[PDB]
C-alpha cells in the first residue's frame, strides 16, 4: 500500500490539533470583537460634549 | 458575447444607479456648513 | 433706513462678488467654514485664496462648494436652523417670510443678484437668493436654506429666473 | 479687568507651575481633589508636596492624574459640567465658547500657558487647556472637560499646536 501524507492521525490527535490551534483563534476573535464594541462605545461616550 | 454584453451593460448599469443613490443620500449633509454626517449614514455609505 | 447698513458692513467682509469680465455676475458667502458658489454664474472670485481652490458640485442644489481654509474659519458667517415668520433682512432693503417664502416687493432682483446671503435680526445668514418670479405685485425667491436636522433644503416657485 | 482680578485670586493658591532651568512650561491644577498635569510639559512642580507623588500616566487624553491627601482636599478647585453658550473667563482675560469649542482672541497663546483652568461667572472650572491653533482672527483651543454621564472628554481642533 501506499503511505498517504495525514493516514495515521488518530481521531484524538484531530481533537487535539483543533482545540489547543482552533480554539485559540476563537480567542483572538473575541478578543478583537471585544476591542471593537469598547472603541464604538468610548466613541459613543464621548459623543455627548 | 450577448452573455458577456448583457452581464457588462447590468453591471455597469447598477453601479451607475448605486453611485447616483450614494451622492443623493451624501448630498444633503456635505452641503451644511459645519458638515456633521450622521453615524449610520456613515457607515453605510461610506463616509467621512 | 438702518437695516441695510450694517448689512453693507457684514457684506464688505466676508461676501464677494464673482469677477465677470465687465460687471458683476454673483456673489460667493463664506459661511461656516465652507465657500458657496452659485453654478449658472460664472466669473472669478476676487480673492486669490478663494480662487485657487476647487469646488465640488450639487447639481440638485445649484451650488458648487469648497472648503475653506484653516485662517478663514473664524470669519465667516454664522447659520441658522431656526426662521419664524415675519421679516428679514437683505442687500436690497427687507424681505418677507410667509408660509415658507421668501418674497420680495418687486422692482428690486434682476441679473447680477444671485448667492447674497438673507441675513435675520442677529446677523446670521437663513438663505442664499439664486433667482426667483414676480409673483404679480410682489416677487417671490428660491433660495436654499437648512433645517433642524442639518438637511440643505431648496425650495423654489414656478418657473424661476436663474439671476 | 475684573474677571481676570477674580482669576488670578483662585490661582494664587491652586495653580502651580512647571519650571524647567526656572522658565514656565506649564501648571499643574488641583481640581475636585486630584492633580492634574499634562503630558508634553517638561519639568517639576513649583510645590514640595505635590511634587513627590507618582502621577499616574493617561496617554491619551494628555493627563498625567494623580491624587489629592486628605489635608489638602477643601483647598481645590470646584468644577462643574454645566456650560451653556456665552462668555468664560480665562487668565488672559475672556473666551468665548460657541458650537462646543473655547475660542480666545488672537495673539495670546505661546509655549507655556498650557494646563491653565477656564473658569465660569460662578468660580468654578469647565476645561483645563492644553494646546491650540490660530484660526486667523481667533483662536481655538484642545481642551480636557466633563459632562453630565460624568465622563471625561477631550475636544481637538485640526493641528493643534501642544503649548
Amino acid at each position: 500500500h501506499a503511505q498517504t501524507f495525514t493516514a495515521a492521525v488518530s481521531k484524538t490527535a484531530w481533537t487535539w490539533l483543533t482545540s489547543l490551534l482552533g480554539g485559540s483563534a476563537v480567542i483572538i476573535i473575541i478578543g478583537l470583537v471585544l476591542a471593537t464594541i469598547v472603541a464604538m462605545y468610548v466613541l459613543t461616550n464621548q459623543k455627548h460634549n | 458575447s450577448i452573455c458577456a454584453a448583457i452581464a457588462t451593460v447590468s453591471v455597469a448599469a447598477s453601479t451607475w444607479l448605486f453611485c447616483r443613490s450614494r451622492v443623493a443620500c451624501l448630498t444633503p449633509y456635505r452641503l451644511t456648513p459645519n458638515a456633521r454626517i450622521p453615524f449610520c449614514l456613515a457607515v453605510l455609505c461610506c463616509a467621512r | 433706513g438702518k437695516r441695510q447698513r450694517m448689512v453693507m458692513k457684514l457684506e464688505s467682509d466676508k461676501t464677494f462678488p464673482i469677477m465677470l469680465e465687465g460687471k458683476i455676475n454673483g456673489y460667493a458667502c463664506v459661511v461656516g467654514g465652507k465657500l458657496f458658489r452659485p453654478m449658472h454664474v460664472e466669473g472669478k472670485i476676487d480673492n486669490d485664496v478663494l480662487a485657487a481652490l476647487k469646488t465640488k458640485k450639487a447639481s440638485k442644489y445649484d451650488l458648487e462648494y469648497a472648503d475653506v481654509p484653516q485662517n478663514m474659519r473664524a470669519d465667516t458667517f454664522k447659520y441658522t436652523h431656526e426662521k419664524p415668520q415675519g421679516y428679514y433682512s437683505w442687500h436690497h432693503g427687507a424681505v418677507q417670510y410667509e408660509n415658507g417664502r421668501f418674497t420680495v416687493p418687486k422692482g428690486v432682483g434682476a441679473k447680477g443678484d444671485s448667492g447674497r446671503p438673507i441675513l435675520d435680526n442677529q446677523g446670521r445668514v437663513v438663505a442664499i437668493v439664486l433667482g426667483g418670479v414676480n409673483e404679480g405685485s410682489r416677487t417671490a425667491l428660491s433660495v436654499v436654506m437648512w433645517n433642524e436636522k442639518g438637511v440643505t433644503v431648496k425650495y423654489t416657485p414656478e418657473n424661476c429666473e436663474q439671476w
